[PDB]
């Protein structure tokens, strides 16, 4: 009978991966695009004294479109308990389907199927993908995933497509900073408790909500903890031109006059967005 | 100058916790005041409070009490647009329609906030009234508050408090800002206690009111207003029970058989005539009780719902319970010092008689100078 | 929630000897 403010609520967002993704508006839902598929060979090394020339063969220039899908639901409520109550329905509701948004939309931009949802860069699987090599224990040929492939993989992109950052699950970042030389020694930050090097340094993105594969952090493998060769551990693309998320409309809330049948009274909320993948040649992808 | 340690540090360490953007108002008093909208005697009080507060004349003007000679007035030119912005605030808004909509937020939850525009130079550009149910605020780490939070997901300027804004080098701000006035209560808490409104007790009294207008409502419809319940014997030989019904109908106005007698040859028929009083349906004498009651605690006159009542009204609960506190407010954080918005007494149509006989006797003073009858009756020099 | 254990990454240094 004495009723606080305290409204613990514990419930967790991802990081967001939108502020990588080349940013594009669009009004109508259909738009239209071209692309250069390849210049083609103009010109050969021709002899000489030889009144003559050669056509060569002509490019290729593609002209491609993509939609725009949209996002809705429903929420109402009972309009006797709206009227007695200490708290507010409405402004946690509509703070509750917004939340539910973020995270629906970041996640369908990353492991979208197809019709009706932009297909994500993880199911689209035209990024190339890299696996590494298992190690040897005892005879058992478990895999496994060294530092050594981490420096590896970051340095084999292509330096002229341009500066690429990372992503990943912490997990996986926890893994690396906790690695052993043979004597004792770590790794990384030797002899101070913690390595935590400034991270837009190094173009490392940190997330959560990414496949994980040390299974919640119970999966680093010596015995039956093994990796379960075929997961994910981290990407790497320049993704201001490797993947573009369009926007239309940002979400509203109407009334529905209709459907409230003067006991529930019933809120409609919506959205317009999209998201497709462009040049997927610019990223890659690291398994085990 | 400032000290910046208060002792409303007693809050933030157990009572509160800092970074939480906490509502200002409960939500029971959010519904609370938007029936008490549509309540009919609430809604009467409340527009009667909000009418009289719009019909007051706004200036900004020396203050009295002006003992600082390096007068805050600090350009001379952000006064006159200072002034400019009393009479015309934001665009399709005037100063009418901010100062009821700021004595009616007052009224229902004891609170003013604004927002402001200030342009580079002390210079205000535009005036907006804050939705004060929806506001949230996060206070600092000492005692107070630093910014405001408008609105749940789009909305999310956090418009800096007063106390902690980009400053001119004389004092005033450059960039945008909220007042978040308040009503004091007990125990202190400046900005961390409940809230004081007339709502608070009167709560059960509009619960009778609505009560008994409900019996009102259903006694209204429901009982039979017929008269003449007559009743038959068991031996009348239906069809001619009709026939005596027929000649007690017909004498309806103009009758027919109208007028007239009624005749029955035999077999008494028994009429007892009902009552049906349904004069005290709406309870008077426990209904206008809780008019009075919820009236009262508004602060207004039982006379006002003679002119000696509305003159009571006026400069006992109108101009000290909400010019006042909206003028020293204003007063606080507008202007320097030496500077400061006033309203014109003698704008007021009911005060003219009393204003007009103390400047008539005091004429007939002479023991005192006449920059001193002045100033006792307005008119500063 | 049950006790979930900490396996941390062993003594990993080779892929391309093994041992006699």
């Amino acid at each position: 009978p004495q009723v606080l403010a305290l409204e613990v609520d514990c419930n967790i967002e991802c990081a967001s991966l939108l502020d990588l993704y080349g940013q594009i508006e669009v009004s109508r839902s259909t738009f239209t695009y071209m692309k250069i598929a390849d210049y083609g060979q103009l010109g050969e090394y021709t002899c000489d004294a030889k009144c003559d020339a050669e056509f060569g063969e002509p490019g290729n220039i593609r002209h491609l479109e993509g939609k725009t899908y949209d996002y809705r639901g429903v929420f109402c409520f009972n309009r006797k308990n709206l009227q007695e109550a200490n708290y507010d329905f409405l402004s946690f509701m509509i703070g509750a389907a917004q939340r539910s948004h973020r995270i629906n939309r970041n996640q369908a931009l990353m492991i979208g199927k197809g019709v009706n949802e932009p297909k994500g860069w993880l199911t689209e699987n035209c990024f190339p993908v890299f696996q590494t090599l298992p190690v040897d224990v005892n005879g058992t040929s478990t895999p496994a995933f060294l530092a050594q492939d981490w420096r590896r993989f970051v340095t084999s992109f292509p330096a002229e497509y341009g500066e690429a950052r990372s992503v990943m699950h912490q997990n996986v970042f926890g893994y690396l900073a906790a690695m052993v030389d043979a004597n004792g020694r770590f790794l990384f930050g030797d002899g101070d408790l913690t390595f935590t090097p400034d991270l837009v340094r190094e173009r490392i993105r940190i997330s959560n909500c990414l496949p994980d594969p040390t299974e919640g952090n119970t999966k680093g493998g010596t015995g039956q903890d093994a990796f379960a060769a075929g997961s994910f551990v981290a990407a790497q693309a320049a993704w201001k031109t490797a993947f573009y998320a369009v926007e239309k409309r940002p979400m509203f809330f109407e009334q529905y006059e209709g459907g409230s049948s003067a006991w529930c009274v019933k809120y409609q909320f919506g959205a317009e967005d999209g998201g497709f993948v462009g040049c997927c040649e610019h990223g890659r992808i690291l398994q085990i | 100058p400032a000290p910046s340690a208060n002792p409303a540090k007693i809050f933030i360490r157990r009572f509160f916790s800092a970074g939480v953007a906490k509502n200002v108002v409960s939500y029971s008093n959010v519904m609370a005041a938007q029936r008490a909208m549509e309540h009919p005697v609430a809604f009467r009080c409340l527009d009667k409070l909000g009418l009289t507060v719009q019909s007051v004349k706004w200036d900004v003007g020396k203050d009295p009490q002006n003992t600082q000679v390096g007068d805050g007035g600090m350009s001379a030119s952000q006064r006159k647009a200072l002034q400019q912005i009393l009479q015309r605030p934001n665009p399709t808004m005037s100063g009418a329609q901010l100062r009821y909509s700021a004595a009616l937020s007052w009224a229902c939850f004891g609170r003013m906030a604004f927002k402001v525009s200030v342009m580079s130079d002390g210079s205000v550009n535009a005036i907006w009234p804050l939705g004060i149910p929806f506001l949230k605020q996060k206070f600092d780490r000492y005692g107070d508050v630093e910014s405001f939070q408008y609105g749940d997901e789009a909305g999310k300027e956090t418009i800096p408090s007063f106390t902690k804004v980009e400053k001119n080098d004389k004092g005033r701000p450059i960039k945008n800002y909220a007042f978040m006035i308040v009503k004091p209560s007990i125990n202190g808490a400046m900005n961390f206690d409940v809230q004081n409104t007339p709502l608070q007790a009167i709560g059960v009294p509009v619960a009778l009111y609505d009560a008994l207008m409900a019996r009102a409502i259903d006694s209204a419809d429901g009982t039979p207003n017929s008269k003449w319940l007559v009743t038959a014997s068991r031996d009348l030989d239906d069809g001619q029970a009709k026939e005596v019904k027929e000649g007690i109908e017909e004498t309806k106005p103009g009758g027919d058989n109208g007028g007239e007698i009624i005749f029955i040859a035999g077999t008494d028929v028994k009429v007892q005539e009902m009552k049906n009083d349904l004069s005290d349906i709406h309870s008077k004498v426990p209904l206008d009780d809780q008019a009075r009651t919820i009236a009262g605690n508004f602060g207004i006159p039982i006379a006002l719902l003679y002119d000696e009542s509305r003159k009571a009204f006026f400069e006992d609960t109108i101009e000290p319970g909400y010019l006042t506190p909206l003028e020293d407010g204003f007063s606080m954080f507008l202007c320097g010092a030496g500077y400061r918005v006033i309203f014109d007494r003698d704008s007021i149509p009911a005060l003219r008689k009393s204003r007009a006989d103390i400047a008539a006797t005091y004429d007939k003073v002479t023991f005192i100078t006449e920059e001193e009858k002045r100033e006792v009756t307005g008119w500063p020099a | 929630a049950a006790p979930s254990r900490l396996v941390q990454p062993g003594c990993f240094i080779c892929r391309g000897v093994a041992v006699s």
